[PDB]
């Protein structure tokens, strides 16, 4: 895997370049908000065990076809496996948000995740929503705008990091499709 | 590609764990110590074309035997491919200033070096002579800071120690 | 009609192609040999001691989904690492099925047959680290030296691989704690004939898969075959 | 028609009667299934090689400006464009129901259709021998589509 | 795995034949001229470890795109693997020349090798040149026309062994193309 | 394994007590001396591959009995095996100074090693003479008293960290005696 | 200690077999081919002090940089330790021509040799140029016989090809 | 033919003496500095077409007036005689690096050259500008060795001095 620092390396390696002064202004502005990025994902992991149970129970109340007899969440195994890979894609989006790049996403979680969901007959349009319900929960916790939890945090702008995790969840939503 | 991030999210994934306050403490260490090594980054990145020239002839000043026929610098075309190899090692050590770890050394320069230099009869002692000429000529408050010099010399010896 | 690139809606080429027919032969060939290999485990009517999944009531189904998650991490391997797992398992199956040209030509076609033979032949003759216990702290430290060396493939550059990970969910590693010590005590409570089969299997196993004429490597294996059964292949990070 | 005519009489029939030759080429790609409407590609890049030559076949479906021609239309009444869409998908599922003998026949004959009608060079002969679905999608340019 | 004496044992098995005197004439001509074959295998493997650096660096200086940044022989990890498979092939063509038939070649090395080199992104035409230089040195070492290395052999005509290993090297160049 | 910051928890739990200011007398001084520790750990890894060869060659000129035929360092197999273990024992004491505690030595290195070497034929006289050279070489780099290479530092005292690494090295000497 | 007689029993022990007629045909190679390799082995031992002294200075005449201070051959006892190392390898070619294989070469002088010559800064080009001077200074009828000079050379450049 | 051997015995003959113990030391300097002047000579022999193609048009890029009617290179026979006369000079530079002294230059190339080139109106400053072009074309680790460039750029500015 890579990070947000070493993404600038491989974009400068292919043109045989040293990282010059104009390309260092992005990384110095990256580490200027480095306190905010650690403050961001500390809100997410602290509410992570309730966020998945917020998510996958919100899809049963949105669509009752999963708890049909013979459905994909009919079995206590198959519900628990729907809990199990609901928090892994939460675990990897928190890895990518701290790393500042999706370089952990498409190679430790998203390789072959689509066609393993194809081979079981997993309803993908529900899992489009099951990713996106955690996108609605992630933008609230990173802005402290969640309507049942106001956390102790320093004031200031955080909206670009809100779009950064919003640009990570549709990456999971694209490769599932 | 080791760095501060990619080892602690790797221990978090090998356990299957989450990023907790053991893990976020390390990136705070990559805020204080990162400002020192980025101060040495653009100093080398703008002045790489002169430091490879001073490290280039000092490879062959200490070792005059390479310009003999049959050895590595036997003509003035293979000598030109030697100067690129110092220029690549000056570029991979610039990348390890940026990522924080020895990743672009270990992934891109170290792994397999102790096979092909033996296979192409490239004497590795000439490589550690050319790196160490750069290392002892940091007059440390003129090249960079006092903190950047103890960080930039802390990657050059990793080129010495992995090649020996 | 026109292809799926331009001016179309639904997915197509819903057909058993040449590769998925190759893959469906490949899984049935891989499922046949472990069936013959677990035949050697339950050789009589009663089961062997060495295939208990767990002992805790929740440890049975958690041992399944952890090992099933390992099979997806085979599929998640990068294209350099998938091609690395082809040709060493092609090489080590010629070592496994030793002299038979029919058995070695069949493993040079099918690829998950090579992934299935080199596990089960090490588990027919129980030449793995889960089955052997060293008797002495001489040999305990000798087997801990080689097991520490084989874990370096898991972390090549200080970053652990996908194959090194025991658990993928919360609380999965502590279930993997209690299985291996349960596998350790089941390796310790074996019969009078079982532990002396492994002592002469493993020094016969290390002399063919890893030694290749070196007198020093076989002399360590014939003193300590617990290091020999800790010698696994280069594919796995563990 | 002059390059798939077997004898000298049949090439004289295709010259004098232009409606015969246009139906000769259509009936030649039914006795083997070398049309696009029966070709199913094996690999995903074999589908993409088919769509690379399929975009050039739609480029002659317009005029030189870019106005859509009358040749490539896919509906006449209201809802016929959906009626053409609901019918041609049932054709392509019936393209998947061939035998293994019929797949192996059309694999070796789509390359023969491609390498004898649309190749004067070596590299198109290599593309026809390797991806037979790419050779199946080269239309004759008498058709608009 | 099969060899030259074991090449007509399987043609005799397909027609249920005892191996008779009309067929055995080629094998007694093999085993009488097999002392030249012993004299030609050690002509290769004594000089083999520089022959791959004679070839792979010959491939670089003809096609310099491999050591370009991003190229396939750019990094030190990749150039170690290219000099590895340069002598892996030279290990197996010395095997098949010694066994008298190429039956060891296209089942342990060349089988599955083309789609392996496709999936790794290896430029296939440069690996044609990497084995062509090893072809051009194999008939140069066999006929003692190697212009910087002459090893003493018992004199005689030896172009049949040169044409046998040149018929094995293009089996490498055709199975991976 | 343990370290300096979990050395306090394994004694306080036996009385089941919180760690207060009475327990903070050593660890609040640990982070004041933390940068000096990182400046010390960086110096041992700096010349570390030359540190191994400065240790094994000084053992040979002290005692030439191992280069004797049948002595335990006669072959390249046997010489490189302590070029291997010249940088094993040096690696864990670089771990020990970084951890602030030698708790990593006796549970994965030192246990059983004392009875190991008598069965391999590794002699007990030179193994004490292998480690004792690296004690005097270690304190040359903590206090920067190395007489033929100087390293850049901030000025100050290091008599605590000098004697602390030699208190780690004799645990190896107290093991294999 | 790999020889012809050891590789045909390690294969049969791996397959669990008695020695069949294929293995008995292989020991015939230790009969008629064993005449020439037994001739050059004691003939090397009968002339062994002359091959080490007269090639040992031919290595240093090529590499005249080795007598500089800071190098290997700066003083007398390291040049005298150099003469022991050439006498180590010509004892091994004398050893390997007796047993018929590449046995004493690989178990004693090759395995681990790529790590010790790196860590002690010893140039591996001087090791192979010293032994290749002995190979091209082989007259075919005067040093040994005709076919022993094949087996002297083919065992010699195996020791070249391991360090190069 | 002034060399090291043909001066120490042209002084041993001028006093009627034997080969002295002085003169057996002067041939011990021929053993030491040979390997920098032979390796500078063998580099010139495999590169001669390239170095006199570049030296010759350094005259004509500088001096465009030579194609005027009546000047030195006024037709193609005279251009061919210009590139011949710099092919001769660096052949003598190759000869002086074999003999080891300045013998072949000043008795085949320099003696007479003041009197020949004045009478035929060939300018000395165009002969100098070709030879002084390739004196600083020499790159010290790239072309040859470090001390091999000293020997090669000793006979070059010998010829620049003796012509000017
Ligand atoms: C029919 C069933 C049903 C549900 C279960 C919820 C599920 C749900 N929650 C949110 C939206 C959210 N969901 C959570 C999650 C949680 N809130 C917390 O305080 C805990 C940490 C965690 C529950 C344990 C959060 C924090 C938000 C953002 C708004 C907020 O709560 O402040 C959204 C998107 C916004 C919206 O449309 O409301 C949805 C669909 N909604 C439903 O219609
Ligand atoms: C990005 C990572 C990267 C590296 C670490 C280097 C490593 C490297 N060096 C060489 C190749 C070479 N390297 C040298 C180098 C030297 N000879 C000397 O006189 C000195 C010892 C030394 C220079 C100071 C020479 C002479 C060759 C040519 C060898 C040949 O032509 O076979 C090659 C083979 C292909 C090539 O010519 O480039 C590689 C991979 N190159 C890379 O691309
Ligand atoms: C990019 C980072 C960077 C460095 C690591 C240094 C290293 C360095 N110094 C010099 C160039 C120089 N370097 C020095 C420095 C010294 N000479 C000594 O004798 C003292 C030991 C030491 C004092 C600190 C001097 C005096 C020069 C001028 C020319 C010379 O003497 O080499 C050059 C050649 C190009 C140039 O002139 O800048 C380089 C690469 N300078 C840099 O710009
Ligand atoms: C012949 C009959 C036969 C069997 C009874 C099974 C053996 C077997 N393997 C595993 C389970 C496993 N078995 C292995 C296999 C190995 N570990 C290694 O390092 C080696 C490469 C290899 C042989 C020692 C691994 C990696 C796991 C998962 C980890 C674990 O043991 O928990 C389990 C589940 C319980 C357990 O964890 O032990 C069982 C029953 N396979 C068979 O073929
Ligand atoms: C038993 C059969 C057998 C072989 C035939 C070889 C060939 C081979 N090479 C590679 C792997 C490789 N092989 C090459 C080689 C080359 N790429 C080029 O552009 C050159 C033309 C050529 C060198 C001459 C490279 C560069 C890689 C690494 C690719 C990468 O790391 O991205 C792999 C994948 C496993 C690995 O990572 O090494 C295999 C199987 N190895 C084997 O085990
Ligand atoms: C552009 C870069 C470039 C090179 C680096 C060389 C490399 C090289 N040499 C040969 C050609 C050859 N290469 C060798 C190999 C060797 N020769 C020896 O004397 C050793 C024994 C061994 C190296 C250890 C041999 C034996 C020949 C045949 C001619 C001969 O040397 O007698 C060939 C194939 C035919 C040819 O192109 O000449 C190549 C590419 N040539 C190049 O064009
Ligand atoms: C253990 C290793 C081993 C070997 C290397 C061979 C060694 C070998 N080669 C030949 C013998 C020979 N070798 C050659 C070969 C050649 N002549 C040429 O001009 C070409 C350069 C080259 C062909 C490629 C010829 C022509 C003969 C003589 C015919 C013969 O004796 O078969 C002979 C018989 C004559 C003699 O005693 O010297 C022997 C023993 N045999 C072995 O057992
Ligand atoms: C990432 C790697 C990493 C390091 C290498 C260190 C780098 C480092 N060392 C010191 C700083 C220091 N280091 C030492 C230690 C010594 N001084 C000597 O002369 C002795 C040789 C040696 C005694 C053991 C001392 C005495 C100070 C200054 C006092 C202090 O800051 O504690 C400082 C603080 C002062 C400054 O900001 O410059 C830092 C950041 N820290 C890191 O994070
Ligand atoms: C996991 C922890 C770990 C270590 C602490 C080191 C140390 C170590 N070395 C050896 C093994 C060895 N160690 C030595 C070393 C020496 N012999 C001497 O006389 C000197 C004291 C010293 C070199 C100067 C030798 C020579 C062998 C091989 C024994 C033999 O060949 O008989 C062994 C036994 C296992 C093996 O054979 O590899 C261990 C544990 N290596 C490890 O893997
Ligand atoms: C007969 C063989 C023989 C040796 C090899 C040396 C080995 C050696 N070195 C030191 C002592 C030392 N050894 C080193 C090591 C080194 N110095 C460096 O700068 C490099 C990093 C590294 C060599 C690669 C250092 C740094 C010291 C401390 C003194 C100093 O050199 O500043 C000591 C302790 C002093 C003593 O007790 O006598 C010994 C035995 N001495 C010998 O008698
Ligand atoms: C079993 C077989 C066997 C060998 C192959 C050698 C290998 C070898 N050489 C050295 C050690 C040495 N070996 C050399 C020899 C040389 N250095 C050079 O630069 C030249 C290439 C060469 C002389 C021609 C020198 C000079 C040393 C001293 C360096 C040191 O001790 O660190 C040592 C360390 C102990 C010692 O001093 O002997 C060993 C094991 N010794 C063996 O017992
Ligand atoms: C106490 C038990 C014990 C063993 C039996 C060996 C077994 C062994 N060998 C290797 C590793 C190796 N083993 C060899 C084999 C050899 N090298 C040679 O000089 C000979 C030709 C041949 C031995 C006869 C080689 C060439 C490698 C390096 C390949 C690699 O692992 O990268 C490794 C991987 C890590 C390591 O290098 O230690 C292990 C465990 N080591 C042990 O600790
Ligand atoms: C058992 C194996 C064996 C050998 C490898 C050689 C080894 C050998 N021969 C000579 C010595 C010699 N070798 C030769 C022979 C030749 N000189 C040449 O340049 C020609 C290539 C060749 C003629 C065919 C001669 C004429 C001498 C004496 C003069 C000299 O010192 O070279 C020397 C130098 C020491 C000495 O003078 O004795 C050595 C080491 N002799 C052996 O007994
Ligand atoms: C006796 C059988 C057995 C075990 C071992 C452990 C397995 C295990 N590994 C863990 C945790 C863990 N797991 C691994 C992976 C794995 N471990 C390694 O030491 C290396 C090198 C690995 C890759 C092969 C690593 C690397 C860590 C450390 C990560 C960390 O806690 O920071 C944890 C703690 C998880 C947590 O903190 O919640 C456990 C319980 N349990 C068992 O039942």
């Amino acid at each position: 895997m890579l990070d947000a620092f070493s993404r600038v390396v491989v974009n400068s390696d292919a043109k045989a370049a040293y990282v010059g002064g104009s390309d260092l202004q992005a990384l110095k502005s990256f580490i200027a908000d480095g306190n905010k990025r650690l403050d961001a994902v500390n809100s997410i992991v602290s509410n992570a065990s309730c966020m998945v149970s917020d998510a996958v129970s919100g899809m049963i109340c949105e669509n009752p076809g999963l708890i049909s007899p013979g459905g994909n969440c009919y079995t206590n195994r198959r519900m628990a496996a729907c809990l199990r890979d609901g928090e892994i894609i939460l675990r990897y989006v928190s890895y990518a948000l701290l790393a500042g790049d999706a370089s952990v996403l498409e190679d430790r979680c998203l390789n072959g995740l689509k066609e393993t969901y194809i081979a079981l007959g997993v309803p993908t349009n529900s899992s489009i929503r099951a990713v996106s319900i955690m996108k609605a929960q992630a933008v609230a916790f990173i802005t402290n705008t969640a309507t049942e939890r106001k956390m102790s945090f320093a004031a200031g702008d955080c909206t670009s990091l809100a779009s950064e995790v919003a640009s990570y969840f549709d990456r999971v939503g694209a490769a599932i499709s | 590609m080791k760095s501060v991030i990619t080892t602690v999210v790797s221990a978090a994934d090998a356990a299957g764990r989450f990023p907790s306050n053991s893990d976020l403490e390390s990136i705070q260490g990559n805020i204080q110590r990162s400002a020192a090594r980025l101060e040495a980054a653009e100093k080398l990145a703008g002045n790489h074309e002169a430091v490879v020239k001073e490290a280039g002839d000092a490879c062959f000043a200490k070792y005059a035997y390479l310009k003999n026929p049959g050895e590595a610098g036997e003509n003035q075309e293979k000598i030109n491919k030697c100067y690129r190899d110092v220029d690549h090692y000056m570029r991979l050590v610039n990348y390890c200033l940026v990522v924080g770890g020895t990743g672009p050394l270990d992934e891109w320069g170290i792994a397999g070096a102790r096979e092909v230099y033996r296979t192409l009869n490239l004497p590795t002692s000439a490589y550690v002579a050319s790196i160490a000429y750069t290392r002892d000529r940091l007059c440390v408050p003129r090249d960079m800071s006092a903190q950047a010099g103890v960080e930039f010399s802390a990657y050059l010896d990793y080129l010495i120690n992995a090649l020996s | 009609q026109t292809g799926l690139v331009n001016s179309k809606f639904s997915a197509r080429m819903a057909k058993k192609t040449a590769k998925q027919t190759k893959n469906k032969v490949d899984e049935y060939m891989a499922r046949s040999v472990q069936r013959q290999y677990k035949q050697a485990a339950v050789a009589t009517g009663v089961y062997g001691t060495q295939c208990t999944e767990g002992t805790v009531k929740g440890a049975a189904e958690a041992s399944r989904s952890a090992a099933l998650s390992r099979q997806f991490r085979i599929k998640q391997r990068s294209a350099f690492s998938k091609a690395h797992d082809l040709f060493e398992f092609r090489k080590h199956a010629i070592i496994a099925a030793a002299g038979c040209s029919y058995e070695e030509k069949m493993v040079t076609r099918f690829p998950k047959l090579a992934a299935a033979m080199v596990l089960g032949q090490t588990e027919m003759m129980r030449t793995c680290s889960r089955y052997v216990v060293p008797e002495s702290v001489e040999e305990e430290y000798m087997a801990a030296s080689v097991d520490k060396q084989m874990k370096r493939r898991g972390a090549p550059g200080g970053v652990y691989s996908l194959s090194c990970a025991e658990g993928v969910a919360k609380g999965q590693a502590e279930i993997a704690r209690v299985s291996a010590l349960g596998a350790a005590y089941r390796a310790a409570s074996k019969s009078a004939s079982a532990v002396t089969a492994e002592r002469y299997n493993s020094m016969a196993y290390g002399r063919v898969h890893f030694a290749h004429g070196c007198s020093y490597e076989e002399q360590q294996f014939n003193k300590y075959p617990a290091a020999a059964a800790a010698m696994r292949s280069d594919s796995y990070g563990y | 028609a002059l390059i798939l005519a077997q004898n000298d009489h049949q090439e004289k029939q295709y010259i004098k009667y232009p409606k015969l030759a246009a139906a000769a080429l259509m009936a030649s790609t039914e006795v083997t299934r070398a049309c696009q409407r029966y070709a199913v590609p094996e690999s995903i890049e074999e589908e993409f090689l088919a769509a690379s030559v399929d975009k050039v076949n739609k480029m002659r479906g317009t005029t030189a400006s870019g106005v859509y021609k009358s040749s490539c239309v896919e509906g006449n009444a209201k809802g016929q464009a959906e009626q053409a869409r609901v019918a041609a998908l049932a054709v392509a599922f019936r393209s998947a129901q061939k035998s293994a003998s019929q797949f192996a026949a059309e694999r070796y004959a789509q390359s023969k259709y491609g390498r004898d009608l649309f190749s004067s060079t070596h590299f198109e002969e290599g593309y026809a021998n390797t991806y037979p679905a790419m050779a199946a999608a080269k239309r004759a340019s008498s058709y608009g589509y």
